[PDB]
Parts: C-alpha cells; sequence; structure tokens
C-alpha cells in the first residue's frame, strides 16, 4: 500500500492569511495526485487534479505543486467559504489511499450569542419527560460555558450540547443545549434558566413555569 | 544456426506495449543457458515449461513478444491476471506455454526531463483477448452522446503516455519485457535446444 | 450534467445483508472506472471497491470476501453487494467515478450496523414561553434511530436564518437533534412556519406546524 501523511490536522487563519497544506506519499505516486475539499454532510469536491492542475470553475486562489513524494496545496488568501476539511489522493495505484484531512478553521473577533430558551411544548408532556432547549445563535469563540438553573440550583449531568459547523459566511458558531427531565421533576419547579458564560459577562435567559 | 535471442534481448529500441512487438523464432538451435543463468533478469517465470529443462526440450516455433511496462505492471504479464495492462494491452492465456523475462531498463528508457514515447492503452470497452494486439485511436465513447472523433467531455483520447524519468521511484521506472511462447503443433520441430 | 444518486443505506443487524445502488445520468456505468468509497462517522475517506469497463474488479482488504461489486447497463447503475457485515463497516459509501474520466462523486448514503431496531422520529415544536424584535422557532426531532435526519422549512423555501444542529447520542441509545429559525418578529402573526423532517431509514416524513 501507499501510505499517504497530511500536515497539519488541523489549522486556524485568519481571512486573507496564506495557507499551506502539505501531502507526503510513502513512495513515488508521480504527479497522480488529487486534491479535495469536504464542507460536513457533502461529498468531497475535487480543487487539483494531477498535482497542480485546477478543476474547472475552482477559484484561482487555490493551487497545488510538487511530483513524486512531496505534494503542497496552497490557499493564497482565505475567504470565510473556505471552512473545509482537505484531503489529498493517491489513485493510478491500487489500493487508492487517501490523507487523513487538514480542518481548516476560521479566527476572527468576539461575537456574543443571541440567546433564546424555549419550554417543553404540551405534546412532550404527555408523553412523560420534558425537554428545555437553550439556543445560543451567532457567536465566536467556540468555547462557551452554559450552565443551567432550576430554582437557582445547578444541575450537572443531565444536558446535553452539539454546536454547528462554522458558518461560511459570518464565520460564527451556534449551540443548542437541551435539558432533559422527567415530567414530575418539571411540574416540581418554576423557574428555568440558561446561563452563558463568555469571558467575565454572563448572560441568563429564563422562563417561568406558571406563566 | 543459433536462434536470434541476442536482437529480442539486446535491441536498441522496445515497442510500446499498446502496439505489442512479435518475432517469431524458427530453424534454429536455441541456446536457453545465456538466458535461465543470467544475473540480468530480475523477473524469469515459465509457465508448462521447467526453465532448468529448457536446453533438452523441441517446439514448432518459438514466439517472442516484447515491450516496456512500468515496474509495478511487470506481475500482470503472467496467466490468470488482470489490470490496466493485462486486460487492454497485452493478455497472456490461462494455459500459457512459455517465459516472461524482464530487466530494469531505466538507463535506457528514461531521460531528463521524461521520456513520453512510450504509451499504454487506459480505455477500452471489453478486454483483450489473448495474444491480441489494439493499435486503434479511436475516440473512447465514456457517455451516451458519440463523439464523432472529437476530444472532449465523456470522449478520451484512450492512450496515454508513462513519463519515465531516471530519479522515478521504481514502480514508476521502466522494465524490458520479453514474453517467449512455445508452439508444438502436429509439424516439424524446428526450434531445438542444443542438448 | 454527471449525476450520481446513490440508496439503499439504513440499518442493518450485524452478519447481515445489504446492497447498495447508484443509478448515473450523464455517464456509462458500464463504459467507466467506477468507485464506492466510504466515510465513517467523523474519520476519513476509505477506497472501498472499483469495477472497470472490460469488468475487472478490485477490493481493499478490509472488505476482501465480504463485499461484491457490480452493475446493470439496461438501469445504468452501479451496484455494492455487502454482506457479512460488521460495526466498523458503518459508514456513508459514495459511488464515483474512479480512478479515471471525469471526476464525479454521489451525494452519499449512510449504513449502520447495528442490533437495535429502527425507530422514527417524534417531533415537538420549541416555541418562545410583546416579543424582542427577533424571534425564534423550532422543532426537536426527538428518539429517533439510525442517523440521519433532514430538515427543511416551509418546502425549503425559508433558508435564511436556520440552524439545524448536529444529532447527539442519548443515554438510552437513540439520537436527539433541534432545528431552529429567527425570523422578524412582525412576521410571526403574518407569515406562517412548518418544518419539514425526513427519516429516510424508517421511511417516514413529517411536516408540524408551529
Ligand atoms: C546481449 O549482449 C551481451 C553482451 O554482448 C551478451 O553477454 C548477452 O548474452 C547477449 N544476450 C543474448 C540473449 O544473446
Ligand atoms: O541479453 C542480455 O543479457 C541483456 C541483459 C539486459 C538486456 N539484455
Amino acid at each position: 500500500d501507499i501510505q499517504m501523511t497530511q500536515s497539519p490536522s488541523s489549522l486556524s487563519a485568519s481571512v486573507g492569511d496564506r495557507v499551506t497544506i502539505t501531502c507526503q506519499a510513502s513512495q513515488d505516486i508521480s504527479n497522480y495526485l488529487n486534491w479535495y475539499q469536504q464542507k460536513p454532510g457533502k461529498a468531497p469536491k475535487l480543487l487539483i487534479y494531477d498535482a497542480s492542475n485546477l478543476e474547472t470553475g475552482v477559484p484561482s486562489r487555490f493551487s497545488g505543486s510538487g511530483s513524486g513524494t512531496d505534494f503542497t496545496f496552497t490557499i493564497s488568501s482565505l475567504q470565510p467559504e473556505d471552512i473545509a476539511t482537505y484531503y489529498c489522493q493517491q489513485y493510478d495505484n491500487l489500493p487508492i489511499t487517501f490523507g487523513q484531512g487538514t480542518r481548516l478553521e476560521i479566527k476572527r473577533t468576539v461575537a456574543a450569542p443571541s440567546v433564546f430558551i424555549f419550554p417543553p411544548s404540551d405534546e412532550q408532556l404527555k408523553s412523560g419527560t420534558a425537554s428545555v432547549v437553550c439556543l445560543l445563535n451567532n457567536f465566536y469563540p467556540r468555547e462557551a460555558k452554559v450552565q443551567w438553573k432550576v430554582d437557582n440550583a445547578l444541575q450537572s449531568g443531565n444536558s446535553q450540547e452539539s454546536v454547528t459547523e462554522q458558518d461560511s459566511k459570518d464565520s460564527t458558531y451556534s449551540l443548542s443545549s437541551t435539558l432533559t427531565l422527567s415530567k414530575a421533576d418539571y411540574e416540581k419547579h418554576k423557574v428555568y434558566a440558561c446561563e452563558v458564560t463568555q469571558g467575565t459577562t454572563s448572560v441568563t435567559k429564563s422562563f417561568n413555569r406558571g406563566e | 544456426n543459433l536462434c536470434p535471442f541476442g536482437e529480442v534481448f539486446n535491441a536498441t529500441r522496445f515497442a510500446s506495449v499498446y502496439a505489442w512487438n512479435r518475432k517469431r523464432i524458427s530453424n534454429c538451435v536455441a541456446d536457453y543457458s545465456v538466458l535461465y543463468n543470467s544475473a540480468s533478469f530480475s523477473t524469469f517465470k515459465c509457465y508448462g515449461v521447467s526453465p532448468t529443462k529448457l536446453n533438452d526440450l523441441c517446439f514448432t516455433n518459438v514466439y517472442a513478444d516484447s515491450f516496456v511496462i512500468r515496474g509495478d505492471e511487470v506481475r500482470q504479464i503472467a496467466p490468470g491476471q488482470t489490470g490496466k495492462i493485462a486486460d487492454y494491452n497485452y493478455k497472456l492465456p490461462d494455459d500459457f506455454t512459455g517465459c516472461v523475462i524482464a530487466w530494469n531498463s531505466n538507463n535506457l528508457d528514461s531521460k531528463v526531463g521524461g521520456n513520453y514515447n512510450y504509451l499504454y492503452r487506459l480505455f477500452r470497452k471489453s478486454n483483450l483477448k489473448p495474444f491480441e494486439r489494439d493499435i486503434s485511436t479511436e475516440i473512447y465513447q465514456a457517455g451516451s452522446t458519440p463523439c464523432n472523433g472529437v476530444e472532449g467531455f465523456n470522449c478520451y483520447f484512450p492512450l496515454q503516455s508513462y513519463g519515465f524519468q531516471p530519479t522515478n521511484g521504481v514502480g514508476y521506472q521502466p522494465y524490458r519485457v520479453v514474453v517467449l511462447s512455445f508452439e508444438l503443433l502436429h509439424a516439424p520441430a524446428t526450434v531445438c535446444g542444443p542438448h | 450534467e454527471v449525476q450520481l444518486v446513490e440508496s439503499g443505506g439504513g440499518l442493518i443487524q450485524p452478519g447481515g445483508s445489504l446492497r447498495l445502488s447508484c443509478a448515473a445520468s450523464g455517464l456509462t456505468v458500464s463504459s467507466n472506472y467506477m468507485s464506492w468509497v466510504r466515510q465513517a462517522p467523523g474519520k476519513g475517506l476509505e477506497w472501498v471497491s472499483v469495477i472497470y469497463s472490460g469488468g475487472s474488479t478490485y477490493y481493499a482488504d478490509s472488505v476482501k470476501g465480504r463485499f461484491t461489486i457490480s452493475r446493470d447497463n439496461s438501469k445504468n447503475t452501479l451496484y455494492l453487494q455487502m454482506n457479512s457485515l460488521r460495526a466498523e463497516d458503518t459508514a456513508v459509501y459514495y459511488c464515483a467515478r474512479s480512478p479515471y474520466g471525469g471526476n464525479s462523486w454521489g451525494q452519499g448514503t449512510l449504513v449502520t450496523v447495528s442490533s437495535a431496531s429502527t425507530k422514527g422520529p417524534s417531533v415537538f415544536p420549541l416555541a418562545p414561553c410583546t416579543s424582542e424584535s427577533t424571534a425564534a422557532l423550532g422543532c426537536l426531532v426527538k428518539d429517533y434511530f439510525p442517523e440521519p435526519v433532514t430538515v427543511s422549512w416551509n418546502s425549503g423555501a425559508l433558508t435564511s436564518g436556520v440552524h439545524t444542529f448536529p444529532a447527539v447520542l442519548q443515554s438510552s441509545g437513540l439520537y436527539s437533534l433541534s432545528s431552529v429559525v429567527t425570523v422578524p418578529s412582525s412576521s410571526l402573526g403574518t407569515k406562517t412556519y412548518t418544518c419539514n423532517v425526513d427519516h429516510k431509514p424508517s421511511n417516514t416524513k413529517v411536516d408540524k406546524r408551529v
């Protein structure tokens, strides 16, 4: 087999920066190397074929070079829509093999989330479970503390978070947190609060169950 | 009359694999020892015969098929193999009787800056029959739309160049191949070993 | 011009069999080098199999003796027959023209190898308790298996401001995700909003007004 070693595993860069990814083949593959861009939940798109050739329709900020074992892929000036995972592929030898990928992340200025809180639906309560959802909308950086408070009591290990892929226009993230309770517990308490900490500022959205 | 293996193995120039060369060997004494005893050959594989016993045997005719492929393809020149070379360029039968002989020709067939003169067939609708040759250059139709002889989308020139540069990895280096096939028809045996 | 559309994905028991389909338009399957490539969740790309125009077939060592690649000329379709399936075979499976010819990939189909049963989703409104000038509405997609689900709004006519979240594996073994949309508060009484939820592994579509 021919192994494809890709570097780096992940990089973080600003809009406008020159970005360089390397691929190294474990033996000669001539110029038979392809570069792909994969945006989450989509198929890989070919950017560069045969080490240096731009696929038709691909912006000219993308380039590649190399022949033999050592290959480079370059974005001359990073754009927001360039958030993706990038793969090298050697295709002229079976088995066909890919690099491990380079996850490309964008650095930008700090952005405060718009915070929303949602009570359980009547429909769901009938099932005997309560899901309380807190939404953090269009923020940066990735890292934020989300804490659940139920009558000012700090919950632990009964919520789950998921973060969206970094936005391809404005480079922000979004987070949804779901607090999960039995129906009996949801009717035991009044005040439901989601606390968002970024830096030394905390923002709390809440609702009163009665009202 | 000694069999002209010199002209086969020591030729200045070799054929591309798609246009593989055949030379008939007839009416001569064939000394196979000059071959099997040689350090010159990195592949020497015999089928339906024992190489050590070659100098003892007589055949109706011998055919010497010769061509260039890249190092990592030499394995395809064997009965029962598949791949771009076996399927679309040069095919041995399952019941092959003969020998496959190969050696590295980097020093003769590579050039600084690359030698692009050796070609192979990349696109073909079906597999070659054993010992079939296809030297056609029709634009290959990869879609439903006819190509009408015009190279473009889904319309591929069927042949590709190897790119032999001396500093290539050995898998990408040129190898000269000679296939000797032995036929024993109901006819006079014109090619005999000295012993 | 070239379209590759995979199908056949879903939940299958360990040791079970599944056949994937790739319907092509704008190329002839039987005239081309055609491959399957797979991607395990959150992992890299792994080439699975190739078929040549002349019919030669090759396989990655990991699927040797278990998978068979094939085609139907009259349907212009590539197939992958997967037998003796293991948990490690859980992946999105892509068909592609590979390794030679124009570079084309399908959108992919997710295969889940698990001992569990297939479960369709429960869709619940996510709605706020005068509002602020920007209001949020959503849909909670609870207790489904396997992945994946897709969410649109007003049959895909509303895309601006939508955030459909990745799913989390709950401790019960079932998935849950949210899909939210931020809208101008002035439209909350004039326009109408519906989340269109598709769980193809259970053959269920849910449309829920909010
Ligand atoms: C080719 O030439 C060399 C050197 O003259 C000689 O040793 C060799 O045996 C020749 N090969 C054949 C097959 O006659
Ligand atoms: O016949 C021989 O001995 C030489 C060795 C390489 C080329 N042919």
